[PDB]
């Protein structure tokens, strides 16, 4: 078998340099390559270089030719890949990837990549979740349901995992994609529908992780008649 | 350098339908041209990499054909699983150029929209900022009007939007806006209302709150 | 030391002359011995004409005659028909039967 | 079991058309009222000498193919010969074959890294002959059908199949595809009530045989200048 | 207004075929996606079928798929639905609408008017 793990979420100002690591297992190391990739939020995607650690032979795109560099060290097991010039558009999920297409008649395509490293680029700073909750009232009920839910406001860097605790108290439950504020802050929102059976008695709980410093934020919901 | 493109931009069909799609490049060739089945934020998983050649391990279910600057590419069947966006991608020469993408997604029956309104809190309104949110749940089609009605009155231009995929159990599809006002703007009006009209519904929709209950 | 790479790219472009292009190149070997020939080269290389002499050869059965087409009924798998004593009497076409 | 083989197992030699010709042949046949093998199927190991006549009966399809080899394993080559629902497949392919190969699971083979290759069409109450001969570097193969113990009647085989390959078969052994059985090799000849179907193995000499070729140039009769 | 109104329909033998026409004049009529609606005696409303600009086939309900074709003509503002071997279930009123919101690609049921049609 083999395998690429990949570092944790990193961060850094506009302007910088940042080292970024693809650890490769399995099998030889001799025989692989390691390749550089880019995936934003939806946009295109975008491949940075490309190296073979055995003979430490590498190429680059026209776009980041100067500004980045890789080394790969068989060593330390891992691929590394240097970057500098940040700016805020760097922003996406960056993913190491191995070409082992070049030695069996498979040619210059990759078939496994890793678990791939969120960054990001802002002025910002690094703080917690801002959490509300709201207060549905009876006469807004529909159908003999309603729906309660949190509002993730004001947390930076990401990534950030929005639910309720535990149980089967999930059912309903249902999340939107994230936003980003001018201010350089992330943005979530959750909700979760309850019949009339449930509603309010059930003392729904909101949960928020904001796992860049594991701090755990939680708010609960009320309606009201 | 080498540009190339895909038409049509996205395909919708039924469970086990035929699917096809075809790529165009600027540069005619007969070989080095592949093809990727890709989704929002999920590793490409390769069908195609020569015009109409494939490893061990790509099922029998993607085909491709072709020759000069336009090369086809066909799929068997289509289950919900499948929602995804193919791609086309070109190695000729180093400078590799990466298709436009085509959505393939599932066709369905009209659904109608489970509307509700999102009014705002105490502890929210405290912090000096105001917001609402009006959601549509489980509706067909990619758009549904979600009209802000402050006071009976339309808005535009101070609200924000939210965006799901279709979803493989059912093809449904949900959307939502989030209003946007200070606190001052806030209790400057006295009604809030959303209103939604749809595809399966029967008229529209007014739901509404106000500030003094 | 070195640890050299022991492959290498050949980088074609066209800066470079005809001794260093891709020439795409096939070679083939071939094997003789013990040989229940499943291999063969040559093409039909045929001609027919009936109703006066020719000399003809049928996959083989070489032989002098005149050819007219016959009432004789042959089985699906037989080829060649023999009269008294092994004269050829009568040959089915290889090609149209 | 054994009982006696009539007049049955000729077949047309040398694919020349003769009409209204006594022909003097000598070549490997079936000599004339010889007691053969007879098996029932409601499959061992069997020497194959210079040739083998095999014949069948049945209404529901038991018996779908045969298999041979030198010494029937994977040490050396071998040939395998099965009936689909739609076609034969044939292949020559050295496998390691089951203690007894059932059909229904594909329960034949335990592995196959076959070299010769090749399909055709299907052979498809019944009485069914087959002839398997290996004079030269090829294995030949003559068949015959007819609706009916083996009748006492006259009937010439016709040659089906001229395989290239010349590999030594020395054992061979039929498969069969009863409605039901074990989906291992553990355990063989039991699964389910099978109907009356039987088979019968006969060896070939070499003999002298006068054949009777009538106007159409089928053979209507023959001649054993032994018996 | 985006006025818009049927013609033809009646009364026809079962398993027969016929079409169903609809018009407009005085309004632009390819800036909307013209759509098709039916509701049986007493029942709620249904879509039916629905043509397009870029002429890539139709778009059906599932009643009426497999049996039923639609058209437009944007130089005419004629639409047409086809009806092809009548059968008692469908014998209902059909409503002829506007997806009434420029180039959009969602649709509003804006239906104009409507006539029935039965088979005997
Ligand atoms: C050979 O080709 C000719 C012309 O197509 C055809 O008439 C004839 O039947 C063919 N014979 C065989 C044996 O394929
Ligand atoms: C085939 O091989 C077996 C096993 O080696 C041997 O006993 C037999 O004599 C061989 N037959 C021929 C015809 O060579
Ligand atoms: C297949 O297996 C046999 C052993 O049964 C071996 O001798 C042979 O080299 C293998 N490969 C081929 C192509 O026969
Ligand atoms: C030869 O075949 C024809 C046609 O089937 C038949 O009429 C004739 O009787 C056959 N010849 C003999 C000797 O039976």
């Amino acid at each position: 078998q083999v395998q690429l793990v990949q570092s944790g979420a990193e961060v850094k100002k506009p302007g910088s340099s940042v080292k970024v690591s693809c650890k490769a297992s399995g099998g030889t190391f001799s025989s692989y390559a390691i390749s550089w990739v880019r995936q934003a939020p939806g946009q295109g995607l975008e491949w940075m270089g490309r190296i073979i650690p055995i003979f430490g032979t590498a190429n680059y795109a026209q776009k980041f030719q100067g500004r980045v560099t890789i080394t790969a060290d068989e060593s330390t097991s891992t691929a590394y890949m240097e970057l500098s010039s940040l700016r805020s558009e760097d922003t996406a999920v960056y993913y190491c990837a191995s070409l082992a297409s070049y030695s069996s008649g498979w040619e210059d395509v990759f078939d496994i990549w890793g678990q791939g490293t969120m960054v990001t680029v802002s002025s910002a700073s690094t703080k917690g979740p801002s959490v509300f909750p709201l207060a549905p009232s009876s006469k807004s009920t529909s159908g003999g349901t309603a729906a309660l839910g949190c509002l993730v406001k004001d947390y930076f860097p990401e990534p950030v995992t929005v639910s309720w605790n535990s149980g089967a108290l999930t059912s309903g439950v249902h999340t939107f994609p994230a936003v980003l504020q001018s201010s350089g802050l992330y943005s979530l929102s959750s909700v979760v529908t309850v019949p009339s059976s449930s509603l309010g008695t059930q003392t729904y709980i909101c949960n928020v992780n904001h796992k860049p410093s594991n701090t755990k934020v939680d708010k609960k919901v009320e309606p009201k008649s | 350098d080498i540009q190339m493109t895909q038409s049509p931009s996205s395909l919708s069909a039924s469970v086990g339908d035929r699917v096809t799609i075809t790529c165009r490049a600027s540069q005619g060739i007969s070989s080095w041209l592949a093809w990727y089945q890709q989704k929002p934020g999920k590793a490409p998983k390769l069908l195609i990499y020569d015009a109409s050649n494939l490893e061990t391990g790509v099922p029998s279910r993607f085909s491709g054909s072709g020759s000069g600057t336009d090369f086809t590419f066909t799929i068997s069947s289509l289950q919900p699983e499948d929602i995804a966006t193919y791609y086309c991608q070109q190695y000729d020469n180093l400078p590799l150029t990466f298709g436009g993408g085509t959505k393939v997604e599932i066709k369905r029956t009209v659904a109608a929209p489970s509307v509700f309104i999102f009014p705002p809190s105490d502890e929210q309104l405290k912090s000096g900022t105001a917001s609402v949110v009006c959601l549509l749940n489980n509706f067909y089609p990619r758009e549904a009007k979600v009209q802000w009605k402050v006071d009976n009155a339309l808005q535009s231009g101070n609200s924000q939007e939210s965006v799901t995929e279709q979803d493989s159990k059912d093809s449904t599809y949900s959307l939502s806006s989030t209003l946007t006002l200070s606190k001052a703007d806030y209790e400057k009006h006295k009604v809030y209302a959303c209103e939604v009209t749809h595809q399966g519904l029967s008229s529209p929709v007014t739901k509404s709150f106000n500030r003094g209950e | 030391f070195n640890c050299y790479f022991p492959l290498r790219s050949y980088s074609f472009r066209p800066t470079y002359g005809v001794g260093h292009q891709p020439y795409r190149v096939v070679v083939l070997s071939f094997e003789l011995l013990h040989a229940p020939a499943t291999v063969c080269g040559p093409k039909k290389s045929t001609n027919l004409v009936k109703n006066k002499c020719v000399n003809f050869n049928f996959n083989g059965l070489k032989g002098t005659g005149v050819l007219t087409e016959s009432n004789k009924k042959f089985l699906p798998f037989q080829q060649f028909g023999r009269d008294i004593a092994d004269t050829t009497d009568a040959v089915r076409d290889p090609q149209t039967l | 079991a054994y009982t006696n083989s009539f007049t049955r197992g000729v077949y047309y030699p040398d694919k020349v058309f003769r009409s209204s010709v006594l022909h003097s042949t000598q070549d490997l046949f079936l000599p004339f009222f010889s007691n053969v093998t007879w098996f029932h199927v409601i499959n061992p190991v069997l020497p194959f000498n210079d040739g083998v006549y095999f014949a069948s009966i049945e209404k529901s399809n038991i018996i779908r193919g045969w298999i041979f080899g030198t010494t029937l394993d994977s040490k050396t080559q071998s040939l395998l010969i099965v009936n689909n629902a739609t076609n034969v497949v044939i292949k020559v392919c050295e496998f390691q074959f089951c203690n007894d190969p059932f059909l229904d699971f594909r329960v034949y083979s335990s592995a196959n890294n076959c070299t010769f290759e090749y399909v055709s069409q299907p052979f498809l109450k019944n009485l069914r002959e087959f002839v398997f001969k290996n004079i030269d570097g090829y294995f030949k193969i003559y068949s015959k059908h007819t609706p009916i113990d083996l009748p006492q009647g006259f009937s010439a085989l016709e040659p089906l199949v001229d395989l290239p390959i010349g590999i030594n078969i020395t054992r061979f052994q039929t498969l069969l595809a009863l409605h039901r059985s074990y989906l291992t090799p553990g355990d063989s000849s039991s699964g389910w009530t099978a109907g009356a179907a039987a088979y019968y193995v006969g060896y070939l000499q070499p003999r002298t045989f006068l054949l009777k070729y009538n106007e159409n140039g089928t053979i209507t009769d023959a001649v054993d200048c032994a018996l | 207004q985006v006025q818009l109104q049927e013609s033809g329909g009646g009364l026809v033998q079962p398993g027969g075929s016929l079409r169903l026409s609809c018009a407009a004049s005085g309004r632009t009529i390819s800036r909307y996606a013209m759509s098709w609606f039916r509701q049986a005696p007493g029942k709620e409303r249904e879509f039916v079928a629905v043509a397009r600009r870029s002429g890539d086939g139709a778009f059906y309900a599932d009643s009426v798929q497999g049996r039923f074709t639609v058209s437009r003509d944007d130089a005419k503002n004629t639409v047409y639905l086809q009806m092809n071997s009548l059968k008692p279930e469908d014998t209902a009123v059909y409503y002829c609408a506007i997806d009434s919101d420029t180039f959009y690609s969602g649709s509003y049921d804006y239906w104009g008017q409507g006539t029935q049609v039965t088979v005997s």
